[PDB]
RNA sequence: GUGAGUAAAAUUUGG
RNA sequence: AAAUCUUUCUCAC
C-alpha cells in the first residue's frame, strides 16, 4: 500500500527487521570486504585529496567531556587471565571505571595527560603502561545491530576499548570543531529536517541535484585517511596512536580473534570520515556517508565524481541518484522551493510497547505529523482515537490494571478516551500529563527503567549518591566519607524540614504554575 | 559498607560524575521485550496501583492553553522555541525548601529546541508543541494597548512614547546602556550601576529587574557588590529624550535597540514569544543595527568566527549600502560583551577566507551568500535558474514580480525557480 | 576555578582553624569544606577575614573577580600576596616545592611519537582501487520489474496453500471446537504434556534450510488484528491454547530432549512453534470427532514473534489510506484482474508485511520512493536495488518480497508515473 | 527470588 | 519438527 500513495513515502510504518541470529557471519562479510578494499581492487581507499588548508588545533587546551565517557551503553573490557587476552561485555561506565582503577588515575582527563607525558612506552601508568594500553585498545566485540528498516540481513557493530573511546571522544570533538569552522553550512549537529531546509537553499542555485550515498563507507576509510585528517588539524601523538590501534584492530568473532587491517568499524569516527571530503572541497552539503550537493552541466557532474573519488567517498550507484524537481538527505524530501514533500515521507509508527509509553509515543508522532504539513488535525484526532482503541484491546486485562476508576485511560479500565487536542491543551485529569509529549516520564517508562537499572551488566551495590547541591560542580573529588557526610547532612536538613526524601520536582509544571 | 573500595580499587578518591553514573535507574529504552517486562511478575499493575495511591494526589494542576490566532499553511521552517532554565538565586532557595536536588540541577540549563513548522501568523507567532495548525500560540492576549504595541514591529497605534512609536519612555519602561565601563539600568524611579568582572554582573541591587534583564543578555552571574560607582551618568537626559522606534520586532531577550548599546525593556513583557528573524525580516533587522553595535539577537550554525571573517571578506569588496548590510548582520550575530571584533572596519582581514568562491552564514536557518549580497540580489535583482523546459503540473504561472518559489513562465516557455527575490526579503522596499 | 591548584588549596588550608576550633580556610574544590549555596569566587575562602583568596604562577592572571585576593607564586624563591598574613602562610606551608604541572595541549608530541609512526609505516597500506565508471541513464521501466517478478516465480513456484496466511480468516468452528481440534493436534504429533502445556521435543537437526515457496493470497484477512494480538499474548503464554473472539492458536515451546533430564520450561531464547486453524481444503487438514480444520505451523525465535505480535494492524492501515490511490482488484497470486479480482487482498499482503519478521518490503518501499524520486540512475545498478532474494530466507519473506514487487508493478501500471 | 562464575545472561546492541 | 550452527549455562542460599 506504500506503493500506491500519491506522495513521498519510505514505508516506515511497521517495525524494522529482527532475529536471534549470531553476528559471526555479518562481522565476517565486513571484515571481508574491508581485506579485499585493501588489496586495492574493488573499491579506493587511499585518499588523495589535499588537506593542508585546514585550520591547526595543535594550541588548543586539552579537555574531556567526563559526561560523554560514561553510560549504561555496552563496551569492550580487555583482561588476561593466564597469559591469554579474554575480551568481557561490561557498560561503558563499568569499562572506565576498571581503566581508571588499572591506571590509578582520578578522572580520564589525568589519565590522558600522564599518558602523554610518559618518557616511554614502557613505562608503568599504575599498574600498566602505555604498550599495553596500545596493546588492549585493538581489541574490538561484535554484535547485530538490528531494527533497522530497510536492511532484511542485519549489520554488524562492535563495541570497542574504553581507552579507545577516550581518545575518540578527543578528536572526534576537535574534528566537528574543525567542521563547523570550515564547513560552508555546518551541519554536523543539526537534524535531518534542518539539513533538509538548508540543502534546499544551497542548492537553489543549480539545475540538477545529485542525492548521493556511499557503499561500504566505513570499509573504506582507511587508518592512513584518519591519521592524515588528524594531523592536518593538528591532533600531535593521540591522533598517532589512534590510528595505530585502528591498523591493529583485532574482532572477537565468536570464539576467534580475526584482524582486520582497514577500515573504521561501523563509523567510528563520522566527523573525522566527514572532514575527509569537507576539508577538500566545499561543494557538498554532507555528513557521514549521505550528502547533497548541485550541478549544471555534465562537465561540473564529472568533476564532482573526481571529487568524491579522491576523498575515499566511493558513490552507492545503488542508491545514489539525480533529481530536478525536488531534494533529499537523510530520508527527508523537500521540493525545490524548500516546501515538504506531499505524502508520509518518513513518517514511523508506533508499536505496542506499553499501555501509556505507546500512547505517549503515538501524540508525540501525531503532533510532529501535525505541525508539519503531513497530516490535517482532524486525521490526527482519528488516529488518536483510534490507537486508544487498539491499546485498550490489547492491554485492558486483569493482567496489566486491576482497577476500574472513570479518569483512567479505556486501555486501564477507566472510561476515558483523551481528545487529541484537549491532551495537547492540558485540558486533561492530572493522570493524562504524563502521555503529554512534554510530560513527565509515564508509569511503564519509570518500572522498565528502574528494572533495567538490576541486570547483570548493570547491577551495582553502591549508595546512590542523590540530591545533590545544584552549585557543587560534578568534576570535584569526592571519598567514601565525603558521601557519608553528604549523605548525612542532606538527611539531617530534610528530617529538619520534616521530610524523608527530597519534595518530587518538574520544570516544566512549575513554570505553569507560576502567574 | 565497603562497597566503595570494590567499585574503586587503588584510589581512595572519584568524581562525582563517575559515582553518579553507576546508579543511574531513569533511562528508558524502547524494546522489543517491553511486553514480556511489563508482565512479569504484575511489575506495571503494580506500579500502577502504587501511582495512583500515592504519586497522582502529588501532582500539580496546571492551567490550559487557550490563547489562538489565525495561522496560515506556510512553507516549512524551522521554529526556535527557547525554554529558559532556572536561575541560580531560584535554584537555591528551591533547593533550599527540600525539592529534589537532581532535577533542580538538571533544570538550571537552559535549552534550545528547534521543530519543523508548516503554519504562519500574522505576527510571526511561535506555537506550542502539536498545535501550529490550529493557533495556539506560546503568547498570552495583552490587557492594555502599550504592551500589544511594544513587542509589534508595527504598532496599530502611537501613543506618541517609544514603546508604540517615537518618543520618551512611560513609567512602565526602562533601559540598559553602556556608559564608558559602566552599565547604567534605568527604569524611571530607581537607577542603578553594574560591572563584570570576571563572569558576575557586580551591581547594588542584583534583584533589579533591569539588572536581571542585563544579566541574561550578557550571560552573566548576578552578584550583590556595593563598591560598584559610577561618575558619568546622563540617564535623566535620555530618560526624557525621544528616539526613534526601529520597525522591527523584540530580540529573544524581549528588548529593542535604541541607541549604540542601549536597549528598552518593558517590566510586564518576558522573552520574545514571537519569530524574531525571518526571510522578510532579516534584512530590516540587519538595517535596524547598523551602527548600535553587536546585539546578540541572532543564532548562527558554525563558528562565530568564521561567519565574521566570511562577512569581512565580502565588506571588503562590498558597496556602501552592502556594507551596512554587512556590518548590521555581523552586529546582529556578535554575541553582547564577549570579546568580539564585530566592527567590520577594524576586523583585521584575512586572505584564508577570500579563497573559497562563495560565502555562506547561516542565522536561524537562513543560508543567505555573501557575495550575492554584494551584487545586489536579495535586495535589488531576483535570482532565476531554469530547471525545465517542460510545463510541469500544479505549479502556478509566474507573477509579475515573483517571490521565491517555482512558477511556470509561459513567455519563456519553462520551469523557473526564483531565489533571493526583493519580494520575499524585501516586501515592502 | 581550575583543577590543577585544588591539591595546592588543601595544602594551604592543612587544619587552619578560628573561633577557637572552626575551620579557618575553606577550600573551593572540597565537596564539604564548600559553603551550600555560595558560587565560588577564588580557590579558598577566609571565614574570619570574609575574603576568597585565588593561586595563580608570575605573569598568569586567572579569571576570578578583581576583589579576590592573589597570591602570586613566584617562579624562583618565593610567594608574594598583597596581604602579609596569606604571604606568611604562603611561605609556612610551601616548605618543599608543589610544583604544578603545565597545561598539556591536543597536539602535545609524546617521546614516543616517532616509534609509533615508524611501527605504523612498517603496518601494511591500502593499493589504490580503479575508478569507477558511472553512466547516468533513465530509471527502470516496467519490463524490469516484470522480469523480476517472473524469475522469482519461475526459481521459486507456487504453495498449493496459503499456509498461515490462510489463518487470517475464520475457520468454520467455535471455540470449543477449535480448543478441541487443536489439543488433539499437538496430541496426534507427540508433543509432550507438562503442567498443563505443550512441549515440542527435539533430537537432531537436518541442518540445511526448509523449502521455499511463494504464498497464494487469501480472498481476504478480517482476523488480522486478533491474529496479530494472539501472537503477541501467545509467546508469553506458551503451551496453553489461547482463544479470541473469533479465532485461536496454540504456541509449543521447543525444547531440546535430553533424556530423563530435560529442560522444562522455555528461557529467553527458546524458539516457539504457533500452531492456527484455517478452513479445510489443503493437504494440512485435520480430522476429529467430525470436526475438520487446516492446521498450519510457525516456528519463531523469541525476538521474531515479538517484533510480529507488536504491529498496529488497524492504524497502519488507517495511516496509509490517508493519501492512497484507488487499489485495484488482484488475482489470487498478485495480478491484476479487473473481472474476478479482489480488492481485499491488500488487507491481505498488509497482513504477510506484518507477519514477515524480515521486513524485505522496507527495502523495496524505500528503492521504489528512490524510483519515483529519480531523474537519472546509474545504469545497470539502480535496478538491481530490486533483487533482494540473496538476503532473504524463508516462505514469508519469499511470499513478501514477491508482492511487494507485485505492488510495484501494479502501481508502475496501474497509475503509471 | 536473591547473589556469584563462565569471551553471554536480555537496557541485549556500538558510534 | 521449522523462517534450520538456532531452538542455549552452572553454583550457594
Ligand atoms: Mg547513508
Ligand atoms: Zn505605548
Ligand atoms: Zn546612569
Ligand atoms: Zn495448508
Amino acid at each position: 500500500m506504500w506503493a500506491f500513495q500519491e506522495g513521498v513515502c519510505k514505508g516506515n510504518l511497521l517495525s524494522g527487521p529482527t532475529s536471534m541470529k549470531a553476528p559471526d557471519s555479518a562481522a565476517r562479510e565486513s571484515i571481508d570486504r574491508a581485506s579485499e578494499i585493501m588489496t586495492g581492487k574493488s573499491y579506493n581507499a587511499v585518499h588523495t585529496g589535499d588537506l593542508s588548508k585546514l585550520p591547526n588545533q595543535g594550541e588548543s587546551p586539552l579537555r574531556i567531556v567526563d559526561s560523554d565517557l560514561y553510560s549504561e551503553r555496552s563496551c569492550c573490557w580487555v583482561i588476561e587471565k593466564e597469559g591469554r587476552v579474554v575480551c568481557k561485555s561490561t557498560t561503558l561506565t563499568r569499562g572506565m571505571t576498571s581503566l581508571l582503577n588499572t591506571t590509578k588515575c582520578s578522572s580520564p582527563s589525568e589519565l590522558i595527560c600522564k599518558v602523554l607525558t610518559v618518557e616511554s612506552l614502557s613505562e608503568k601508568i599504575g599498574d600498566t603502561s602505555v604498550e599495553e594500553l596500545l596493546s588492549h585498545g585493538r581489541y574490538f566485540k561484535c554484535a547485530l545491530r538490528d531494527q533497522e528498516r530497510g536492511k532484511p540481513k542485519s549489520r554488524a557493530i562492535f563495541l570497542s576499548h574504553p581507552f579507545f573511546r577516550l581518545l575518540s571522544s578527543v578528536v572526534e570533538t576537535h574534528a566537528r570543531s574543525v567542521l563547523s569552522k570550515v564547513s560552508a553550512v555546518y551541519t554536523a549537529t543539526a537534524s535531518a529536517e534542518q539539513r533538509a531546509m538548508m540543502a534546499a537553499q544551497v542548492v537553489e542555485s543549480r539545475k540538477h541535484v545529485l542525492n548521493g550515498d556511499c557503499t561500504k563507507y566505513n570499509e573504506a576509510i582507511d587508518a592512513d585517511t584518519l591519521l592524515k585528517v588528524w594531523d592536518a588539524i593538528g591532533m600531535g601523538s593521540i591522533g598517532v596512536m589512534l590510528a595505530y590501534m585502528v591498523r591493529r584492530k583485532c574482532v572477537l568473532i565468536k570464539d576467534t580473534l580475526v584482524e582486520c587491517p582497514g577500515g573504521m568499524l561501523m563509523g567510528m569516527f563520522n566527523a573525522t570520515a566527514t572532514l575527509a571530503l569537507q576539508g577538500t572541497t566545499d561543494r557538498f552539503l554532507s555528513f557521514s556517508d549521505d550528502f547533497i550537493t548541485s550541478f549544471n552541466s555534465p562537465a561540473e557532474l564529472r568533476e564532482i565524481e573526481d571529487l568524491l573519488f579522491a576523498s575515499c567517498h566511493n558513490l552507492s550507484l545503488k542508491k545514489s541518484y539525480i533529481s530536478v524537481a525536488s531534494l533529499e538527505i537523510n530520508s527527508c524530501t523537500l521540493t525545490r522551493d524548500g516546501d515538504l514533500a506531499t505524502g508520509l515521507g518518513c513518517t514511523a509508527g508506533v508499536p505496542f510497547r506499553g499501555p501509556l509509553v505507546t500512547l505517549k509515543q503515538t501524540a508525540a508522532m501525531l503532533s510532529g505529523a501535525v505541525d508539519s504539513g503531513v497530516m490535517p488535525f482532524h486525521s490526527a484526532e482519528r488516529l488518536f482515537q483510534i490507537k486508544q482503541q487498539e491499546c485498550a484491546y490489547r492491554y485492558n486485562n486483569p493482567t496489566y490494571t486491576t482497577r476500574n476508576e472513570d479518569f483512567l485511560p479505556t486501555c486501564l479500565g477507566g472510561k476515558t478516551v483523551i481528545s487529541f487536542q484537549s491532551l495537547l491543551t492540558w485540558d486533561c485529569h492530572p493522570f493524562w500529563y504524563q502521555v503529554h509529549p512534554d510530560g513527565p516520564d509515564t508509569i511503564d517508562q519509570k518500572v522498565l527503567s528502574v528494572l533495567a537499572s538490576k541486570t547483570r551488566r548493570r547491577r551495582t551495590r553502591l549508595e546512590a549518591l542523590s540530591d545533590l547541591d545544584p552549585l557543587v560542580p560534578h568534576r570535584l573529588l569526592v571519598s567514601e566519607s565525603d558521601v557519608s557526610k553528604i549523605r548525612a547532612a542532606r538527611q539531617a536538613h530534610l528530617k529538619s524540614l520534616g521530610l524523608e526524601q527530597p519534595t518530587n520536582f518538574n520544570y516544566a509544571i512549575y513554570k505553569a504554575v507560576q502567574p | 559498607m565497603s562497597q566503595f573500595g570494590k567499585s574503586f580499587k587503588g584510589r581512595t578518591e572519584v568524581t562525582i560524575t563517575e559515582y553518579r553514573s553507576h546508579t543511574v535507574k531513569d533511562v528508558h529504552r524502547s524494546l522489543l521485550t517491553a511486553d514480556k517486562s511489563l508482565r512479569k511478575s504484575f511489575c506495571f499493575r503494580n506500579a500502577l496501583n502504587q501511582f495512583l495511591d500515592k504519586d497522582l494526589p502529588l501532582l500539580p494542576i496546571r492551567p490550559k492553553l487557550e490563547s489562538r490566532v489565525a495561522v496560515k499553511k506556510s512553507k516549512l521552517r524551522s521554529q526556535l522555541s527557547f525554554r529558559p532554565g532556572l536561575t541560580q538565586e531560584e535554584a537555591i532557595d528551591l533547593y533550599n525548601k527540600g525539592y529534589d536536588g537532581d532535577s533542580v540541577s538538571g533544570a538550571l540549563q537552559d535549552r534550545v529546541v528547534n521543530e519543523p513548522v508548516a503554519y504562519s501568523s500574522a505576527d510571526n507567532d511561535k506555537f506550542h508543541r502539536g498545535l501550529a495548525a490550529l493557533g495556539y500560540t506560546l503568547a498570552d492576549r495583552a490587557f492594555d494597548t502599550c504592551e500589544s504595541g511594544f513587542v509589534r514591529a508595527i504598532p496599530t497605534t502611537p501613543c506618541g512614547f517609544i514603546c508604540c512609536g517615537p518618543g520618551s519612555f512611560k513609567d512602565s519602561l526602562g533601559f540598559v546602556i553602556k556608559i564608558g565601563e559602566f552599565w547604567h539600568m534605568y527604569d524611571g524611579f530607581q537607577h542603578f550601576v553594574a560591572v563584570e568582572d570576571a563572569k558576575f554582573l557586580a551591581s547594588k541591587s542584583p534583584s533589579f529587574w533591569l539588572a536581571k534583564r542585563l544579566a541574561k543578555r550578557l550571560n552573566l552571574v548576578p552578584k550583590e557588590d556595593p563598591s560598584v560607582a559610577a561618575a558619568e551618568c546622563p540617564c535623566k537626559k535620555v530618560w526624557e529624550a525621544s528616539f526613534a522606534r526601529a520597525p522591527t520586532a523584540l530580540d529573544p531577550f524581549g528588548g529593542r535597540a535604541f541607541c549604540d548599546q542601549g536597549w528598552v525593556y518593558h517590566r510586564d513583557v518576558g522573552y520574545a514569544t514571537a519569530n524574531h528573524i525571518s526571510q522578510e525580516t532579516l534584512f530590516q533587522q540587519a538595517l535596524s543595527v547598523r551602527n548600535l553595535g553587536p546585539q546578540g539577537s541572532a543564532n548562527v550554525s558554525g563558528s562565530i568566527h568564521t561567519a565574521l571573517d566570511r562577512l569581512r571578506a565580502a565588506y571588503s569588496r562590498g558597496t556602501p549600502a552592502s556594507r551596512s548590510i554587512l556590518q548590521g548582520l555581523a552586529n546582529l550575530i556578535t554575541p553582547v560583551g564577549e570579546n568580539f571584533e564585530c566592527d567590520l572596519d577594524k576586523r583585521k582581514l584575512n586572505i584564508k577566507a577570500l579563497r573559497s568562491p562563495e560565502r555562506y552564514i547561516t542565522i536561524e536557518g537562513l543560508v543567505v551568500n555573501l557575495d550575492d549580497v554584494v551584487r545586489g540580489f536579495y535586495l535589488d535583482k531576483a535570482k532565476v535558474t531554469v530547471l525545465s523546459r517542460s510545463k510541469w503540473m500544479g505549479y502556478e504561472d509566474l507573477p509579475q514580480k515573483p517571490p521565491n518559489g517555482t512558477f511556470y513562465c509561459r513567455k519563456r516557455k519553462a520551469m523557473l525557480l526564483i531565489s533571493c527575490s526583493p519580494g520575499t526579503y524585501a516586501k515592502k522596499r | 576555578m581550575d583543577s590543577r591548584f585544588a591539591q595546592l588549596t588543601g595544602v594551604f588550608c592543612d587544619d587552619f582553624t578560628y573561633s577557637e576550633g572552626s575551620r579557618r580556610f575553606l577550600s573551593s574544590y572540597s565537596t564539604v569544606e564548600r559553603r551550600p549555596g555560595v558560587p565560588v569566587e577564588g580557590d579558598c575562602y577566609d571565614c574570619l577575614k570574609n575574603k576568597w583568596i585565588a593561586f595563580e604562577l608570575e605573569g598568569q592572571p586567572r579569571k576570578f573577580p578583581k576583589a579576590t585576593v592573589r597570591c602570586i607564586l613566584n617562579n624562583d624563591a618565593t610567594y608574594v600576596c598583597s596581604e602579609q598574613e596569606y604571604q606568611q602562610i604562603c611561605k609556612v606551608q610551601f616548605k618543599d616545592y608543589l610544583e604544578i604541572d603545565g597545561v598539556v595541549k591536543v597536539g602535545h608530541k609524546a617521546s614516543y611519537d616517532a616509534e609509533l609512526r615508524e611501527r605504523l609505516l612498517e603496518l601494511p597500506h591500502p593499493k589504490s582501487g580503479p575508478k569507477p565508471r558511472i553512466e547516468w541513464v533513465a530509471p527502470p521501466r516496467l519490463a524490469d520489474i516484470s522480469k523480476e517478478t517472473a524469475e522469482l516465480k519461475r526459481q521459486y513456484g507456487f504453495f498449493e496453500c496459503s499456509k498461515f496466511l490462510a489463518c487470517g480468516e475464520e475457520c468454520g468452528l467455535d471455540q470449543e471446537a477449535r480448543e478441541l481440534i487443536l489439543n488433539e493436534y499437538a496430541r496426534d504429533r507427540e508433543f509432550e504434556f507438562r503442567n498443563g502445556g505443550w512441549i515440542q521435543r527435539y533430537t537432531v537437526a537436518s541442518h540445511k534450510p526448509a523449502t521455499q515457496k511463494i504464498l497464494p493470497l487469501p480472498a481476504s484477512a478480517p482476523l488480522a488484528r486478533e491474529l496479530l494480538m494472539l501472537i503477541a499474548r501467545s509467546t508469553t503464554q506458551a503451551g496453553k491454547v489461547l482463544h479470541s473472539d473469533n479465532t485461536s492458536i496454540l504456541a509449543v515451546p521447543v525444547m531440546r530432549d535430553s533424556g530423563k533430564h530435560s529442560k522444562r520450561r522455555p528461557t529467553a531464547s527458546t524458539h516457539h512453534l504457533v500452531v492456527g486453524l484455517s478452513k479445510p481444503g489443503c493437504e494440512h487438514d485435520f480430522e476429529f470427532d467430525g470436526y475438520r480444520a487446516a492446521v498450519h505451523v510457525m516456528h519463531l525465535d523469541p525476538k521474531q514473534s515479538a517484533n510480529i505480535g507488536e504491529q498496529d494492524f488497524v492504524s497502519t492501515r488507517e495511516i496509509y489510506k490517508l493519501d492512497m490511490l484507488e487499489l485495484p482488484p488482484i488475482s489470487r497470486k498478485g495480478d491484476l484482474d479487473r473481472a474476478s479480482g479482489l480488492e481485499t487482498r491488500w488487507d491481505v499482503i498488509l497482513l504477510l508485511e506484518c507477519l514477515d519478521s524480515t521486513r524485505v518490503s522496507q527495502a523495496v518501499a524505500q528503492h521504489f520512493n528512490r524510483h519515483r524520486l529519480a531523474l537519472s540512475v546509474c545504469k545497470d545498478e539502480f535496478r538491481k536495488g530490486y533483487q533482494l532474494a540473496s538476503e532473504i530466507r524463508g516462505t514469508i519473506p519469499l511470499s513478501s518480497l514477491y508482492y511487494s514487487l507485485c505492488a510495484v508493478r501494479l502501481r508502475m501500471t496501474v497509475h503509471p508515473f
